[PDB]
């Protein structure tokens, strides 16, 4: 080789490396479809397979789910879903040369708080989609015990690929529903600390209703008049203490 | 996989149970509660009487100390040097300091794949036998190695 | 090959050091994910410390960092 | 820019017999252009020395563009132009058929002409009257060509012809 | 989008036999396009040694749309252009009836020829004068050609010829 | 700017038989252009005592320009238009054939002839007519000339034709 | 032969940049500790610009025409804003990527041209070498002079030649709408950039003991 080029060069002045490389030059030319159908099948069984092993795990421990993602308690008064908050602590950016802008704290609401009809639960947040392919398609087939080994490595480290494609999504999933937790309990915490408005209603009723042919006894009619939104006359504002 | 690493170099979990057994029944104490690691050695093997010079045959010692530390990662390693009440609490509360120095110093200047060495010496502060017969062959005279493995 | 050799054997990975357990509960001395430190200090490649690998078809031998550089080290000579 | 006349390699995966020409590809694996793919067919040559692919659709991925680049084709470091295949597929069925056609004609002929100096009557019989026949078709069925075969597994490398952008 | 020339598999469901063709149909089983059926018909080689099928016209559900990708066929799997058949239906039998034929007129003659030096005359008679009319009549049916019958469970591969859209 | 009909020289790296003209390259080595490729092809001679390879489509790198300057060669050192190849290729087994065909015939029908002053007939028989037909067929196939194939590894001498640039 | 010239040039430049970049990370320690640019930025975290210097300057234009300077200075490259102190790899760390390529269009058939083969490749092999040297002298240089060219002009502030760079800090508290709010903003616009100053009888001199 040319890591001890001298020598390898010197070896390779020899033309018997030369013809010894023209047999397996045929060879070089040939085995990546093969390569790639491994890769691509360990892929695709690896993926299936660690999908439906982690469905399983998940949903044996599905009783602590529910214990710590008690939205019920959330859910505020008039079966509304609480607003969602990010906050930023020591923020700097450059925007260019000659200029520089920081800031100590800083807050976004993130999703404006609305009605509802149930509380979420963990299982649109959480659970891996699982449906076995009972078909492996199978085009080209190694024929000799070389390409056989290699079609079985290369399978391995799609198999290892497929595992890793299901644990980055699984875990992406419990980022999106801790950022939506985080954002719930922030919101609950701030307005326990006066930094945001709460929301506020209004609820007009009308006694009988209807024409002298189709009626509905009573009417409620409730409307969210004021979002909630953030104070920023900070002199109303009270602080925190403990023992 | 030939681009990154498989194992931490310079480390097999067989040469460290192998040669922790040939610590142990060479006499010096080894020890391993949670994750942190502390070694005691006597002054016999390492010391004139009550004097900061160095026998010439230690450094075989020191060097077993060297490759059991090329063992591990570590960030932070203490040294404590004790010994028996002889004359002054100024006397022997300077030369366990200078016994410190001096085993920290060669340790510096060895291999050692840390970023924090510290060094202190009490003299006979806390002796840990009442049996206190001996003098520089009393094991309560020692010196402790003690760090923590990181990660 | 055996990272928990001379002990019990692999009990599992733990992916919150990247690393296996022995049977016996000392950290093995192997990794088995990618987010573990390793202390790499060799590279490969060109353009590196630099905007990196411009991906268009250079008819000529050079190649051209992305912030506006040239290695003519992985460039071809004449 | 490429140049008139360069090196190229590309991968031969489907194969045919040389009677029926058809839109044969090959998968071009180097040079400036990346995933390229290259159809064309094949020519019958006149002696059964050489035998050469001619490609002439060229498609370069990613952008939906077809350049028509057509040339010949090499054999990788061989720097031959002769096909991997062989040459005795049409000799020796045709060469026994009419020869035995022959023998048995001139059986029957020569085993009657020395009848003056049953079963052997029979045997004139039939070898010189089915003789005749079996001949004539002989030399009717006796002009099919050596045909050749190009592999599956094999490569092919082509030397270009003309200037793309 | 389908780059020009590339690989493509299906699986064919009816067989027939090669000489009267008619709008023949199959599945096409891989690729993003689903459901779809292509027809065409056959066509007919000089000598057996290879066989290809003409399938052109592409039908795709969903919408009514109808492309016209014509290509040609592939053994799968083998990348051959022989057909899975039988190429030796039809040369013994006519070789049989031809060769019995001249017997029958060779035995007669050559029979009646060694005369000189009832129930044989009447050998004689017969032979002499049914290989005649069964041999020219057997010279006249000799050129029935060898026909291939597909297989109805046997699939195809299409490397294609154009770009569609 | 080159004088018109002077001396370069160009390295010859891909062979081929002589019988399919088609593209083949060479770079040329000497003289004020550099990385200069130059493809063209090979004419047919009826008798194989000399040989020259035409190459006409120049490429100068560098820039995409395309002079088409066409020049004739030389094999180097020698001054001789005879090709660095044989030309006995296929003498021998058509004179081969035919002779044993012809051999064959007069063997058959002369120790038939020689009957009158059973396995000496069965002889006679068999080279009586498996001659005929052989020599016939040989005498068709006797019509496959000789030609010669160039050498990868065997340089030229370019003397021009015209002035570029 | 020039396939020869070329592969030697090629395995002799990487071999040489591959045991300069171990030789260069052998000893990593101590090229930070003379690289300290953190000890050389500013307390607004900016970085110091660079000048030169020009000493016994001569400029012929043509005949009747000399003209000459003791010393003259130039600004090179003017300061700026930074997020981090820089370091020497960026200057410093040679590029590597090992060709695995020798393709095979000559072949080595006879002792002669496997001999001047052999030598032809020596040869490359001490071209690629001198590439190397030289481009690691020329980062050399680089780094020399953009570490000297900050040196002097903490000499020459030291020296009462340039103006200190100036900066405006404004601050604003609790801003943005009801949506989203910031509750500080601290806005600092670098006002004057430093430059050298014409009144030369503002300076001062130096003396040792």
């Amino acid at each position: 080789g040319d890591t001890g080029s001298l020598a390898g060069l010197q070896a390779m002045a020899d033309s018997k490396y030369t013809r010894a490389q023209k047999k397996q030059k045929m060879g070089k030319i040939r085995e990546m479809a093969l390569k790639e159908t491994a890769l691509s099948v360990g892929a695709q069984a690896g993926l299936a397979w660690r999908a439906k092993i982690i469905d399983e795990q998940l949903n044996k421990q599905a009783r602590n789910l529910d214990a710590i993602y008690d939205f019920n308690s959330l859910v505020l008064e008039h079966n509304i879903l609480p607003p969602v908050l990010l906050e930023g602590r020591n923020t700097l950016n450059l925007a260019d040369a000659q200029s520089i802008r920081i800031s100590d704290r800083t807050y976004k609401v993130a999703k404006q708080a609305h009605f509802i009809t149930t509380p979420p639960t963990w299982r649109q947040y959480l659970w891996m989609d699982y449906v076995k392919p009972e078909a492996p398609n199978v085009t080209l087939l190694p024929k000799t015990k070389a390409e056989k080994e290699i079609w079985c490595i290369y399978t391995e480290r799609g198999w290892k690929n497929g595992i890793d494609q299901a644990n980055t999504i699984l875990e992406e999933n419990i980022a999106r529903i801790k950022e939506d937790f985080g954002g719930m309990i922030l919101y609950r915490k701030l307005l326990a600390m006066n930094m945001v408005s709460p929301p506020y209603v209004s609820h007009t009723d009308l006694g009988v209703t209807g024409d002298g042919s189709e009626i509905h006894i009573d009417d409620r009619v409730l409307r969210i008049t004021a979002l909630p939104e953030l104070n920023v006359n900070s002199a109303e504002w009270r602080a925190a203490v403990a023992k | 996989v030939p681009k990154l690493p498989c194992r931490v170099d310079g480390a097999c979990d067989a040469t460290i149970i192998k040669m922790m057994t040939d610590l142990n029944k060479k006499g010096i104490k080894v020890a391993s509660v949670g994750q942190n690691y502390l070694i005691s050695i006597p002054a016999s093997a390492l010391f004139a009487d009550q004097s900061p010079r160095l026998n010439w045959a230690s450094y075989s010692l020191l060097n077993e100390i060297a490759a059991f530390l090329k063992q591990f990662r570590k960030i932070a390693i203490t040294v404590t040097s004790y010994s028996s009440k002889y004359v002054s609490v100024k006397r022997e509360r300077a030369l366990t300091l200078a016994r410190s120095r001096v085993v920290s110093e060669y340790l510096w200047s060895q291999g050692v794949d840390s970023r924090i060495i510290f060094t202190q010496g009490l003299g006979s502060d806390k002796p840990i036998t009442s049996y206190t017969l001996g003098g520089d062959r009393s094991p309560n005279a020692r010196v402790e190695i003690t760090f923590r493995r990181a990660v | 090959d055996g990272c928990c050799s001379k002990m019990g054997g692999i009990n599992y990975c733990d992916s919150s050091a990247g690393r296996l357990v022995c049977n016996n509960g000392f950290y093995s001395t192997c990794y088995c994910t990618r987010h573990a430190v390793m202390d790499l200090q060799f590279l490969m490649g060109c353009c590196l410390w630099h905007g990196g690998v411009y991906p268009q078809l250079n008819s000529s031998g050079l190649v051209v960092c992305n912030d506006g550089y040239v290695s003519e080290e992985c460039s071809l000579q004449k | 820019i490429i140049k008139t006349g360069d090196i190229m390699f590309a991968v031969l995966d489907t194969s045919v017999n040389s009677d029926e020409p058809g839109p044969i590809l090959a998968t071009i694996v180097t040079g400036k252009l990346k995933g390229s793919k290259l159809i064309g067919s094949f020519n019958l040559p006149s002696n059964a020395d050489k035998m050469v692919i001619t490609f002439n659709t060229m498609s370069i991925p990613g952008a939906e563009k077809t350049i028509s680049i057509s040339a010949y084709a090499i054999d990788p470091n061989t720097a031959r132009t002769a096909l991997a295949s062989r040459t005795n597929h049409h000799y020796l069925m045709r060469y026994g058929s009419l020869f035995a056609s022959s023998f048995l004609q001139g059986f029957g002929n020569a085993f009657q002409s020395a009848n003056t100096t049953s079963t052997l009557e029979n045997a004139v019989i039939g070898l010189a009257t089915v003789g005749k026949a079996w001949s004539q078709q002989a030399q009717q069925l006796f002009n099919t060509p050596t045909t050749v075969e190009v592999y599956s597994g094999t490569g092919l490398g082509i030397l270009f012809t003309q200037d793309v952008t």
